């Protein structure tokens, strides 16, 4: 619910198409 | 947490008296290194004939230590490089080729005459100034001299081969328990930095230039290992810096420092290449702009050690440190120089001021207060002493 | 006496007058010292009493240049540590020095009929290493080099490429400035570090438009009538969005050693800390490499070196969204059975009084 | 033209060795845990165990044997980078000064051992070998890489030596550097 939204927020905010895969390659690190 | 704030002018501080000391050997001005260096032993005379001309042989009392000899300077390097040291000399240089690669004491650094002489005397006069501290005939000893805080343990790095700024740490370390390093040259002061990096008896505090500019060390986050965590505070400036900003940065860290640290000795390393017109320094600071700083450390009134240092261009360090002098004894000194025999390096205004270029500033207010707030947040860890 | 020094001439000379022509227009008190300074040895340490073939200019075992010794017999010399044993210079070979290929000759005296006969006498002797033999007998005949290893292996990875004097070099490497040496010496003061002269570097090339900051969002070009509003835009080399010297708070241009990585690349290493090492494998680039795709997407684990699609295990971005969903809930669940068995050991040793 | 064709992981790991006696300026500290003489026995007491055939077990430790003799021979000549030698240097200084006549076997790590056998095909095109002993050494050779490839992180597992200890590798002195590159 609220966190889809989280996860949306950031595909707009971080914008940039690399930049998401970055930020999915440090989550799945994790 | 840095805040423009403008150019007071220096004035000398009522009530703090002290009685000093002058350390100078009426030689070591006749060394010279080679041909075309940018840093000479002809630069030590200079300020001692202004001392001498203005008449401060009144104020203070001048002494000349006696040299150290191997094993007390052996108290720092190896045997082997005080030895070879000892021993070199142009004409037998050949007889060296491993030693002198490994020691790297022939390329950026030569082997010219009195090597060893003029090392040695520098370490005496830091150590015997250290010891009549401790001692505690005097409250203050100038030493503008020594100061050479590149030589690492077993090679001589950057034109400067005894490390005598350790030495004389070490013997105020014989009864002081804290002491503070100040380190104002535009270099980092890598050698004593590295030397007193695993410990907590001794905390040094560099400003200096990062950058692609020797020795390339000195980032924010080298803060010291071992139980030395959070004891060395680096502070990477950046190009043309003018007075105003310096000293806006220096007043507050230094504040901070001695409010947690607490040292029971100082030992400010009043380096000259941080002046505008060097042959190597890049910032652009006047003669106001860097007596600032030393009139800063003694208004706190410890037993502390000035020393020498860099020195490109023997006119604006000459008069810098005499200068300092000056105002290190209470006395502001009079903007018109008298006859000396070196009477014409200093034109063409023939004053002892010196003038700041139009170089750009680039020290950008909000760099600084995250340097600011970087080191204040580590420091926050040193209130036990 | 007639040498010149650095002004130009003789040192008992006064000027020329070209010189003084091309730069014209048309008692002291430290003579006391020796009264005043008085020694000190207050110090606590004073106790302490205190045919002409000519020879090459390289190392041919190392093809880089130093201080070397040279064959008498062949043209071929090396470093002085570059020999088997290693010799040292102090204690130089007395009389002739023979390379190991010459020396070999001169063993065997250029005859082929004594090599092949000692051959069969050391592959008779030897007949515990009957396989290994013909290398066992040529060792001794091969003049000594560095280990290069063979570029049959050097071409499995792309991005392993050597540099000068045979180094490793990654392509994390910038680039051999060479010639911006003399670009450094600009005729026109406009060097390397980029000082008072910010126009067009807030301004893309090819596009035409803007730089942008990523953590401030603003190009501050300031105004070339009032330049202290500028803030040096520098964009990274990977990713290329465009940062502020004072965003990433470092202070300098990497131009020398590497290319500058923005803050967003993720690792290249780990240091677990609790310390185990490396998640992330090199770049077995080519056609040898095999992806793999999961037939499960929920739970498989694998690895770290995960390649996203809209040995190599691709995923997809909902799959991850689910796995961190799946670590954020477990670790909510175990922190909260972590302070219900905390609460419970207390509510025990509370009731046990 | 022969060609041994090595696992991709060893592959990577001889790489990372060359990153590490380039540029990061390390070497391999010696006396290492695992020589190469501890490798080569287990590797033939672990393959005896199995292999029942006499003329397999013979060619075994035929094998062992000389791959052990040709590295004792072969390490100074052409297995050391140009930092490593001054350490290889003092190393015999140090035996010659204690009377014990030098073994690289009981010395050297295996990664050295790797070095060789990336060597090993110039090593036999070289050369005037038989077509079928060269091609059963390839195959042999090729079985203790395999062997190896089962046990890669019991000898080659990464442990950072500026921060812990007992890394397989440490770091120079600049005055080791000096001597050793720039004499
Ligand atoms: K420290
Ligand atoms: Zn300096
Ligand atoms: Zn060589
Ligand atoms: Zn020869
Ligand atoms: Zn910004
Ligand atoms: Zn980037």
């Amino acid at each position: 619910n609220e966190e889809v939204t989280f996860f949306e927020k950031a595909k707009r905010y971080i914008g940039n198409k690399h930049l998401y895969t970055e930020f999915l390659k440090i989550l799945n690190l994790y | 947490v840095y805040e423009a704030t403008p150019f007071d002018p220096i004035t000398v501080k009522p009530s703090d008296k002290r009685r000093v000391a002058y350390f100078y050997d009426a030689d070591v001005g006749n060394y010279a290194y080679g041909a075309g260096h940018p840093m000479k032993p002809h630069r030590i005379r200079m300020a001692h004939s202004l001392i001498m001309n203005y008449g401060l042989y009144k104020k203070m009392e001048i002494y000349r230590a006696k040299p150290a000899t191997k094993q007390e300077m052996c108290q720092f390097h190896t045997d082997e490089y005080i030895d070879f040291l000892s021993r070199v000399t142009p004409d037998n240089l050949e007889m060296f080729k491993r030693e002198s690669v490994k020691f790297n004491v022939g390329d950026d650094c030569p082997v010219f005459d009195g090597l060893y002489e003029y090392c040695s005397i520098s370490g005496g006069g830091s150590m015997e100034g250290a010891a009549r501290l401790n001692r505690g005939k005097c409250d203050v000893a100038v030493n503008y001299a020594g100061g050479l805080h590149h030589a690492k343990k077993s090679e001589a790095s950057g034109f400067c081969y005894l490390n005598d700024i350790v030495l004389g740490i070490i013997e105020l370390l014989r009864y002081h328990p804290r002491v503070l390093y100040i380190d104002i040259d535009v270099h980092h002061g890598d050698g004593v930095e590295e030397a007193f990096y695993t410990t907590d008896r001794v905390m040094t505090c560099s400003f200096h230039k990062y950058g692609e500019f020797f020795p390339g060390t000195g980032e924010l986050r080298d803060i010291g290992v071992g139980a030395g965590k959070n004891y060395a505070v680096n502070v990477p400036l950046r190009d043309g810096i003018d007075d105003a900003t310096y000293r806006s940065v220096f007043e507050p860290v230094i504040k901070k420092i001695m409010e947690w640290y607490q040292p029971s000795a100082v030992v400010l390393q009043c380096g000259g290449d941080s002046l505008s017109g060097d042959r190597l320094g890049c910032f652009n600071l006047s003669m106001e702009g860097h007596a600032n700083c030393v009139n800063y450390v003694k208004s706190f009134g410890i037993p502390m050690m000035v020393v020498g240092g860099g020195g490109y261009t023997m006119r604006n360090v000459a008069r810098t440190w005499c200068f300092e002098t000056g105002l290190l004894n209470n006395v502001v000194l009079d903007k018109d120089l008298p006859y000396n025999e070196y009477y014409e390096y200093y034109g063409p205004d023939y004053k002892l001021s010196v003038r700041p270029s139009n170089m750009f500033n680039v020290n950008t207010p909000e760099y600084l207060d995250k340097v600011m707030t970087n080191i204040f947040a580590n420091l926050e860890n040193t209130k036990y002493a | 006496d007639s040498k010149v020094s650095v002004t130009g001439l003789p040192l008992n000379k006064g000027p020329s007058e070209k010189i003084k022509r091309e730069s014209l227009w048309n008692d002291l008190k430290t003579f006391l010292t020796e009264n005043m300074t008085e020694e000190s040895n207050i110090r606590s340490t004073i106790g302490w009493n205190g045919i002409d073939f000519e020879n090459e200019d390289f190392c041919s075992a190392c093809n880089q240049s130093g201080s070397f010794l040279c064959c008498d017999t062949c043209p071929k010399s090396f470093h002085f540590l570059c020999l088997d044993p290693p010799i040292d210079p102090n204690n130089l070979p007395k009389g002739d020095w023979h390379c190991n290929e010459c020396k070999f000759k001169i063993f065997i005296n250029n005859s082929m009929a004594t090599l092949k006969k000692i051959e069969s006498n050391f592959i008779k002797q030897n007949n515990n290493v009957k396989i290994f033999a013909k290398l066992l007998f040529n060792i001794d005949s091969h003049n000594p080099k560095q280990f290069q290893l063979p570029n049959y292996i050097k071409e499995t990875f792309p991005a392993v490429k050597t540099g000068s004097r045979g180094q490793y070099s990654d392509e994390n490497d910038k680039i051999p400035l060479t010639d911006r040496q003399l670009f450094n010496t600009s005729y026109g003061q406009s060097i390397t570090k980029l000082d008072s002269y910010n126009p067009d570097t807030h301004i893309d090339s090819n596009s035409g438009k803007f730089l942008i900051c990523y953590k401030c969002n603003q190009t501050r070009l300031g105004s070339w009538s009032h330049p202290e509003n500028s803030r040096l835009i520098m964009t990274c080399d990977y990713c290329q969005t465009p940062w502020h010297l004072d965003c990433v708070p470092r202070a300098s241009f990497k131009n020398l050693g590497s290319k500058w990585k923005c803050p967003l690349h993720s690792p290249t290493k780990v240091y677990k800390k609790i310390y185990k090492v490396w998640k992330k494998q090199r770049l077995i680039n080519k056609k040898n490499q095999l992806y793999y795709e999961p037939l499960q997407k929920i739970g498989y684990q694998n690895n770290g070196n995960i390649q996203i699609i809209p040995k190599i295990t691709q995923i997809d971005e909902n799959s991850i969204k689910y796995d961190f969903f799946d670590k954020i809930y477990k670790s909510k669940m175990v922190q909260k059975r972590k302070l219900f068995q905390f609460q419970e050991s207390l509510i025990d040793k509370l009731v046990s009084n | 033209k022969i060609s041994l064709q090595i696992p991709i992981k060893l592959k990577s790991v001889l790489v990372d060795d060359w990153e590490y006696v380039t540029k990061d300026k390390k070497i391999c500290r010696l006396p290492a845990d695992v020589t190469v003489e501890m490798v080569l026995n287990k590797y033939e007491h672990e393959v005896s165990q199995e292999l029942e055939s006499p003329g397999s077990q013979s060619q075994l430790s035929e094998y062992c044997a000389g791959l052990k003799l040709y590295f004792d021979k072969c390490l100074g000549n052409m297995l050391l980078y140009r930092l490593e030698r001054l350490q290889y240097d003092e190393l015999l200084k140090k035996s010659s000064k204690d009377q014990k006549p030098l073994v690289p076997i009981r010395i050297y790590g295996a990664i050295h051992l790797l070095r060789l056998i990336s060597v090993l095909p110039e090593l036999i095109s070289s050369t005037t070998m038989d077509l079928q002993s060269c091609q059963l050494l390839i195959k042999q050779t090729e079985d203790f890489l395999v062997w190896l490839l089962m046990h890669v992180d019991e000898y080659f597992n990464d442990k950072d030596p500026n921060r812990s200890d007992d890394a397989l590798y440490v770091n120079t002195s600049s005055q080791y550097e000096g001597v050793a590159l720039g004499m």
